[PDB]
RNA sequence: GGCGACACACGUGCUACAAUGCCCACUACAAAGCGAUGCCACCCGGCAACGGGGAGCUAAUCGCAAAAAGGUGGGCCCAGUUCGGAUUGGGGUCUGCAACCCGACCCCAUGAAGCCGGAAUCGCUAGUAAUCGCGGAUCAGCCAUGCCGCGGUGAAUACG
RNA sequence: CGCGGGGUGGAGCAGCCCGGUAGCUCGUCGGGCUCAUAACCCGAAGGUCGUCGGUUCAAAUCCGGCCCCCGCAACCA
RNA sequence: UCGCCUCCUAAAAGGUAACGGAGGCGCCCAAAGGUCCCCUCAGGCGGGACGGAAAUCCGCCGGAGAGCGCAAGGGUAGAAG
């Protein structure tokens, strides 16, 4: 679907606010938002390669994409880890499917997080992308809670064309990202 | 606890109410650890007694409902080894 | 059991009275 | 279904299944049951999403609970320590706060025993 | 997207302490969300319900009347 | 102020680990002792501790008093749980010149170890052992689970 | 100098060979039995593997240097 | 100690001794082979639940210091990885 409420909210009322604030000679110079990369690192399923495809089934359900699997770069002794094995799932979502996911994340998921006095605002990476991570997977609407065998969280990479943190913050703020200020 | 109550020994309650309207305030040593503290105690430095000597205790506003002896410990420990 | 002061058994054992063993007859 | 925080109770009884929340039990349970006017002998398994929303919305709103409660008891203790007070030292050193006796069994608050020689 | 191997992702409706989020466009249409914060209970749309800090406040208050 | 200390070690005990059990309601049956510087019916306020009031008793003459287990009914459905209530947070009550060190009690929250205990080891031969409650001395109050007593129910087993 | 073996809880000895895991007796500590000690029983603690380097994902283990130990040898002159 | 490979000695062709200085081989791989197509390292800094010097993820910087089954050399990402 090409409609998707947040996409809109970005175009009508997020873009202009940004042009009003920083002020921009070019339509392109104003920050767009590409690539939410979701990544589950799991040493948890290492010797068990079965547990994994459940986690990928879970990730599919909330993303609408099947993740691909990442495999161990080098071999490390101290926690098991032959250089062969699967460490975790990683899904790239952009372009619509991205949007429909961030919407759900803003209006349902984070709200459901126990505590949550808001998203940490130091996680901006200095060139203006943002990262965060979640402890449990059941904070999502598509997860039924009786389909959790074991908790696994993840890492989320919000990538943005904004050259700086400040602008990147502004973009995401205006989209409705709740921040701990 | 008490309530119809809030007991404070008149010894220091004197010299404290005194150190409010004098305009000057300094170091005051009481044996009264049974008393309660504040509001006009705050900012003052009182030396409470543990049975052995008088220990200076700086008075701030979350020390409020507490007796003075709470900030002047009677025993000496530092563990066994 | 006799040590739960929040019950009839506790209160009796401790000899006391309250919401969990109110005095009536 | 789930009340404050996540805390899903289930099956069992309802007025019992309410204990399983941090901050609530016995009394506070039997209370919110007639102040939302719900049968306590009913089982959380089955009941109207109606009596479910009345129930969540009451509890979550009346008193503070798992997240903010824990953090509030947390903060009290922090205050007791670092103010320098005597209840504070016994939190600092992991020892019993209210009278009692440490020459012998404090175990609950001292840990397992750590034996030494004679 | 490679055809096979995939959740449908069809338009939905969805629920909360609030009304519906028409947005949806998710797998598995008709979902029920326990509560959100936005929809403005519980933090955003700051309610500050149940509110804390009372414990420095209290010790000074019932205190000096007695 | 300390005798109340706490890395630890021992003795005597209380409470348990549950369904011959826990909870709530209703409903029975004791004895011995204490009390007009005290015991306090009954009414009211309070969820309650308790606080107002306030009659009777120098006491087989009024009070402590409810005995508890039991009985009946209902609930819990084998779960670290309606088991178990240690710890801790907050809120109060009473005594007392005063409850920080060091009080007892009520309420809200918190709910720990514990699923019958290694080697070892104690008591008990009948109205006993188990188990259930009650009074008193000391005493302002109380760390009593102690002690000295009172009755309720009430086994097993001794070839030798 | 030369060739061969060794260095691991307090003591004595395995494990090294064949990379991943450090065990055995005794001592030590806490309980028990005894009037008491020993014997005896029930529990526990304790080693970074001489050392410095290297190899590997990983070194007590494989490799090199150095330091001690024990043994053998040092003949025709 | 004795055959074989790498480096130095070796005096800028080749070659060149010593009981000169240092290391390796006596295998291995049905994919670690042929071809076509694609992809590009290590490291550092910043961000990210369990994740720690390091598992996985995201950003920038990083002409090769990585990789090329094993020693060393030469070579090599305009690929041999
Ligand atoms: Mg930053
Ligand atoms: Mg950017
Ligand atoms: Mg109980
Ligand atoms: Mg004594
Ligand atoms: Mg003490
Ligand atoms: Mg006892
Ligand atoms: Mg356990
Ligand atoms: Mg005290
Ligand atoms: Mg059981
Ligand atoms: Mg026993
Ligand atoms: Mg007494
Ligand atoms: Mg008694
Ligand atoms: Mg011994
Ligand atoms: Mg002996
Ligand atoms: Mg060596
Ligand atoms: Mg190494
Ligand atoms: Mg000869
Ligand atoms: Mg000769
Ligand atoms: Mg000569
Ligand atoms: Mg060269
Ligand atoms: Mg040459
Ligand atoms: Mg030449
Ligand atoms: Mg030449
Ligand atoms: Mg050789
Ligand atoms: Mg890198
Ligand atoms: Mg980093
Ligand atoms: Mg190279
Ligand atoms: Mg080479
Ligand atoms: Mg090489
Ligand atoms: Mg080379």
């Amino acid at each position: 679907p090409l409609d998707v409420a947040l996409k809109r909210k970005y175009y009508e009322e997020v873009r202009p606010e940004l042009i009003r604030r920083f002020g921009y000679q070019n339509v392109w110079e104003v920050p767009r938002l590409e690539k939410v990369v979701i990544n589950q690192g799991l040493g948890e399923a290492k010797e068990d390669a079965r547990i994994l495809e459940k986690a990928a089934q879970e990730l599919a359900l909330i993303t609408g994409q099947k993740p691909a699997v990442t495999r161990a770069k080098k071999s490390i002794s101290n926690f098991k880890l032959r250089k062969g094995m699967p460490i975790g799932l990683r899904v790239t979502l952009r372009r619509d499917r991205m949007w429909i996911f961030l919407e759900k994340l803003l209006n349902v998921a984070l709200p459901r997080i126990r505590d949550f006095r808001g998203l940490n605002p130091n996680s901006f990476d200095g060139r203006g992308n943002y990262n965060l991570g979640l402890r449990e997977q059941l904070i999502f609407p598509e997860i039924t809670y009786d389909m959790v065998d074991a908790l696994r969280g993840m890492d989320i990479a919000v990538v943005t064309t904004a050259e700086t943190d400040e602008e990147a913050r502004a973009l995401l703020e205006l989209l409705g990202f709740p921040f701990r200020k | 606890s008490l309530k119809k109550g809030v007991f404070v020994d008149d010894h220091l309650l004197e010299k404290v109410l005194e150190l409010n309207a004098k305009g000057e305030k300094r170091l005051i040593k009481t044996w009264s650890r049974r008393s309660t503290i504040v509001p006009e105690m705050v900012g003052h430095t009182i030396a409470v007694y543990n049975g052995k000597q008088h220990v200076p205790v700086y008075i701030t506003e979350n020390m409020v409902g507490h007796k003075l002896g709470e900030f002047a410990p009677t025993r000496t420990y530092r563990g066994h080894g | 059991g006799k040590g739960d002061r929040r019950t009839r058994r506790g209160k009796i054992w401790r000899g006391t009275y309250g919401k969990y063993r109110p005095r009536k007859k | 279904a789930r009340i404050a925080g996540v805390e899903i109770p289930r099956n069992k009884r309802v007025d019992v299944a309410l204990t399983y929340i941090y901050g609530i039990g016995k009394a506070r349970a039997k209370e919110a049951l007639e102040k939302t006017g719900i049968n306590p002998a009913t089982r959380v398994k089955d009941l109207t999403e109606a009596e479910v929303v009345r129930l969540r919305e009451y509890v979550e709103n009346t008193w503070k609970l798992e997240g903010e409660l824990r953090a509030e008891v947390a903060a009290n203790i922090k205050r007791l320590m670092d103010i320098g007070c005597y209840r504070g030292l016994r939190h600092r050193r992991g020892l019993p706060v209210r009278g009692q006796r440490t020459r012998t069994n404090a175990r609950t608050r001292k840990g397992p025993r750590k034996t030494v020689a004679a | 997207m490679k055809e096979g191997i995939h959740p449908k992702l069809v338009p939905a409706r969805i629920i909360c302490g609030c009304g519906n989020v028409i947005e949806t466009y998710s797998t598995k249409p008709e979902i029920y969300v326990e509560v959100c914060s936005k929809c403005h209970p519980f933090y955003t749309g700051q309610q500050r319900f149940v509110d804390t800090e009372g414990r420095v406040e209290r010790f000074q208050r019932r205190y000096g009347d007695s």
